[PDB]
RNA sequence: GGAUUUUUGGAGCAGGGAGAUGGAAUAGGAGCUUGCUCCGUCCACUCCACGCAUCGACCUGGUAUUGCAGUACCUCCAGGAACGGUGC
């Protein structure tokens, strides 16, 4: 599953308020960043299970990782991303500076790996088992060489990313 | 958008936009652009790969 | 398709006796026979009456002009 | 058209308090009757009087009655439910 | 003669008492010869009450006053 | 980059998902909440995450303040004069703050209308019998750190330094 | 004839308005338009059994007025003649 | 001769709105028919009054004399609704 | 203007229909009109208690109609 | 351009009865303070007719559902009824 700006948690209780419910899901992803929608329903097909669609996509992350497994009114909710695009998102939508990229797989096309490298700012080229990714800033890059050492896509096998020598 | 003689008698903002964006296209593409356009073949394995551009090669070569 | 008007000159034609129903009051309603209408709905009633459901009382007053902006149900009775 | 059935309908009855200056009473719908003198009409019953005193009954919420003057005022056609015209100027 | 009275307010927030007592605080949008007015993402007030837009009708319309700085 | 009044002007304000009016006053680092008049109580939310405050107090008069985020802050202190404040002030969000002892929760009793708090990841929520000691000194908070109150812990906390 | 136009040449003066459900709201009329949208600016309204409440501006409706209130110092006899 | 708030409920038709009356009883449903005197016919409707009395209906049509508002969902007040 | 409501899907069809002051009637509507005025014949209307009365047929003025619900499947 | 869906309004008013029941710190009159007696304004409890029946929101316990969506509202059982409105 690809990481998304819409983080989705169940297995939590369904004896509460979808308000107040929707507050309490609210309060707890405020603390790592703006939640810019939340979808929570209470039928018989969306029982116990709500979503946060925020701003950012790393806040989401940050909040899938975080809150993994926490206890929520009495029930552990887990928390995973979004299977398809939220509405909202898509209707507001519509050290060095290269880094070495090596166990790269083969069928990934360059919005791919655009994509991937959408976490991190605005970056000058890239080229593409092996590629080659250069971002125009230095601090930018070291992130993303930080936050991409093991990602999880393409889980049949392992991509690394190392900064690239002179 | 700069004032040039292609931007003559021209007198609507949508035609304007139209017409930079054509002349964008136009000269963008009929440019020399080494970064995308340019064959290194990187001693990685130094007798293939010539499909390299010319930031995978000094990604190769970092 | 039946029109009111129509049904209100039937009615007026057949010369029967008709009850009317006050708006926003279901205590006291009227009774009597409707001679003639017009387009705002003013019926003229011939003996009418006006019967309290409470008090299960019946007064007469007799020529009645009731406008059509108080009447909001109008139906038809056998006596 | 108009002036002919403004003077010879019941609005001649308004139309013999601004002309004569009579002094008329209005009772209304919150229970207050303001008696004055008629110095503005219209079709709509729009009255701009002057000089008008309105008296009614409240309750603390034994109730009691009260009493009050105004200088010159103005009431709609719609809250205007009872006008009584009385010879009380003489 | 100038009809700037309801265009002023235009885009603005703005809170409107109904007949029975209740409060409508919403942004004001659009209107109308009826008074028509929609508030896009309105509160309900007399508890609060999450309605969004709310379309109400000119009928049921008492005072209006501003309510705070456009969004 | 204090909180002044052409910050609060400048500063985007929208609708919350609880359909609220709140204001987005994040990335700012104030290292204290001031000049809050300029918002004139139009705002029902107050969404002041990832700040540098160290006392939430200094707030003026704001009977439509409902909802009050300081979450990634350094809170350490209470202002006693919350309650003449905020009295509808229902919604406190602490988290990951700089509280380390329980006598700061004790000027959080007088908000009577306060019923949601959070006081997770706090040093003062790893003390013995915080949460009881929490239900104790306030017992008009329903949930307390996305957990509701039952009879059972009101019952612990009224037994317990009665 | 027309109580509109009277009404109309009445700006910018402080008047009170008494509606049906007993709330009076003084203050400068600034705007009357040919409905009766009486729009006027840093009122004070009292409600039944109320505290009265002071505003920048208000927007009352026309069939929502009952009553309404002129100082004596009024040209009703300049303003009457069309 | 047709208002903005009127073109905006017709443009309204077919998605699940609700419509509260003057008694307080809340129409809620698809909005199969709105005409430009508030006339309000819907089918598959369901009533949720201020009585509570909810209950699902196959029709059901709401004048616009006893109409008091009009709830309608945030999907067109963004275009062409921005003037 | 002028336009008449949107009654041709609801003919000859039982519906029940609600008045001013708590008055509730079900009947088959036959015909429409501009003013919003119903001809319901052999209208039953609901008492107080529960009973329910039968009038004939009826006419209900649109100044006091508050909602109108099709019983039947159109 | 005051005659049924918008602007010259169908709005106004009052909360059942009884009991040697209880209170007006600073605010009733009369028998011309204080103490007592009488009479046209509330809240709390009790009794008859928990004013009645209805549905929605809501609290306790038990119990079922582990499900990827853009929403009047959503499992069921039992008790309690603080709230809302409908008809008498």
């Amino acid at each position: 599953i690809r990481p998304n700006h819409t983080i989705y948690i169940n297995n939590m209780n369904d004896k509460i308020k979808k308000e107040e419910l929707k507050r309490s899901l609210y309060a707890l992803f405020s603390q790592f960043g703006h939640v810019v929608d939340i979808v929570a329903l209470k039928t018989m097909k969306m029982r116990g299970q709500a979503f946060v669609i925020f701003k950012e996509l790393g806040s989401s992350t940050n909040a899938l990782r975080q809150l993994q497994g926490f206890p929520f009114y009495g029930k552990p909710m887990r928390i995973q991303y979004a299977k398809t695009d939220s509405d909202i998102i898509s209707k507001m939508r519509g050290p060095n500076y290269i880094l070495f990229l090596n166990n790269l797989p083969e069928e990934t096309n360059e919005m791919m790996l655009s994509m991937l490298f959408n976490q991190f700012p605005g970056f000058k080229e890239v080229r593409l088992d092996i590629a080659f990714v250069e971002f125009e800033n230095d601090g930018q890059a070291g992130a993303a060489r930080d936050a991409l050492q093991g990602f999880k896509i393409t889980p049949s096998h392992a991509m690394k990313i190392t900064y690239a020598k002179k | 958008i700069p004032n040039t003689a292609h931007f003559a008698n021209v007198t609507q903002i949508e035609d304007a936009v139209s017409l930079w964006a054509k002349l964008k296209l136009q000269k963008a593409s009929e440019r020399w652009q080494p970064d995308t356009e340019e064959e290194y073949e990187d001693s990685s394995g130094n007798v293939v790969n010539k499909k390299t551009y010319e930031d995978l090669k000094r990604q190769g070569l970092l | 398709m039946v029109q009111p008007i129509n049904l209100i000159f039937r009615y007026l034609q057949n010369r029967s006796r008709i009850q009317v129903w006050l708006y926003e009051q279901v205590n006291m309603r009227i009774e009597g026979c409707i001679i003639g209408f017009d387009e705002y709905m003013n019926l003229v009633l011939d003996d009418a009456e006006e019967i309290h459901s409470k008090t299960k009382s019946r007064k007469q007053l007799g020529r009645i002009m009731l406008k059509g902006d108080n009447i909001t149900l109008l139906q038809s009775v056998s006596n | 058209r108009e002036e002919e059935e403004f003077n010879t309908g019941p609005l001649s009855v308004l139309t013999q308090s601004v002309k004569n200056n009579t002094q008329v009473l209005i009772n209304c719908r919150n229970n207050k009757k303001l008696l004055g003198r008629v110095k503005a009409f219209d079709r709509h019953c729009n009255m701009v009087l002057e000089n008008v005193k309105e008296m009614w009954t409240e309750v603390p919420k034994k109730p009691v009655n009260k009493d009050r003057y105004i200088s010159k005022m103005f009431l709609r056609g719609d809250s205007v439910i009872v006008v009584l015209r009385n010879p009380l100027i003489a | 003669g100038k009809s700037s009275k309801m265009l002023q307010h235009i885009d603005y927030r703005m809170r409107c008492i109904l007949q029975d007592g209740r409060i409508f605080i919403g942004t004001f949008k659009a209107f109308d010869k009826h008074m028509n007015l929609i508030l896009c993402d309105c509160d309900e007030f007399r508890e609060k009450r999450v309605l969004g837009l709310v379309l109400l009708r000119g009928e049921n319309l008492v005072s209006m006053t501003v309510e705070g700085p456009p969004p | 980059v204090k909180l002044t009044a052409e910050l609060i002007e400048q500063a985007a304000q929208y609708t919350n998902a609880v359909r609220d009016r709140e204001l987005d006053l994040r990335g700012y680092k104030i290292p204290v909440i001031e000049n809050l008049g300029a918002t004139l109580d139009q705002f029902d939310a107050i969404d002041f995450s990832d700040n540098e405050i160290r006392k939430l107090d200094g707030f003026p008069l704001l009977r439509r303040l409902k909802t009050l985020l300081v979450n990634n802050n350094r809170i350490c202190r209470i202002g006693e004069g919350l309650d003449q404040a905020l009295p509808c002030l229902t919604e406190l969000i602490l988290t990951n703050n700089s509280l380390v002892e329980l006598g700061d929760l004790d000027p959080l009793a007088s908000l009577k209308s306060l019923t949601y708090l959070s006081i997770l990841r706090n040093p003062v929520t790893n003390k013995k019998h915080y949460r009881l000691y929490v239900i104790y000194k306030v017992p008009q908070v329903r949930v307390l750190d996305f957990q509701k109150v039952k009879l059972k812990e009101r019952q612990e906390a009224e037994k317990m330094f009665k | 004839m027309k109580l509109v136009r009277f009404l109309m040449k009445l700006s910018h003066e402080t008047v009170t308005i008494e509606l049906k459900n007993g709330t009076q709201v003084h203050g400068t009329i600034t705007g009357v338009d040919v409905s009766m949208n009486t729009h006027l600016k840093a009122v004070k309204m009292t409600l039944k059994n109320r505290e009265p409440v002071q505003l920048e501006t208000l927007s009352i409706r026309g069939n929502n007025i009952r009553y309404f209130i002129l100082p004596d110092s009024l040209p009703l006899d300049t303003l009457l003649v069309d | 001769s047709i208002g903005v708030p009127i073109k905006v409920l017709h443009e309204a038709e077919g998605h699940i709105v609700t419509c509260e009356t003057n008694t307080g009883e809340v129409y809620r449903g698809k909005l199969i028919e709105a005409e430009d005197n508030m006339n309000c016919q819907m089918s598959n409707i369901t009533v949720t009054y201020r009585d509570g009395r909810v209950a699902q209906l196959e029709q059901v049509y709401i004048r616009g004399s006893k109409i008091r508002f009009l709830i309608l969902p945030d999907m067109l007040k963004n275009a062409p609704m921005l003037k | 203007k002028a336009h008449p409501p949107e009654l041709k899907k609801f003919m000859d069809k039982k519906l029940s229909l609600k008045l001013n002051g708590g008055r509730h009637v079900q009947g088959i509507l036959r015909g429409f009109d501009p003013f919003m005025n119903l001809v319901i014949d052999e209208c039953v209307e609901m008492a107080t208690s529960g009973q329910q009365n039968n009038i004939g047929m009826v006419v209900i003025r649109g100044n006091s109609i508050i909602m109108l619900e099709a019983l039947e499947r159109v």
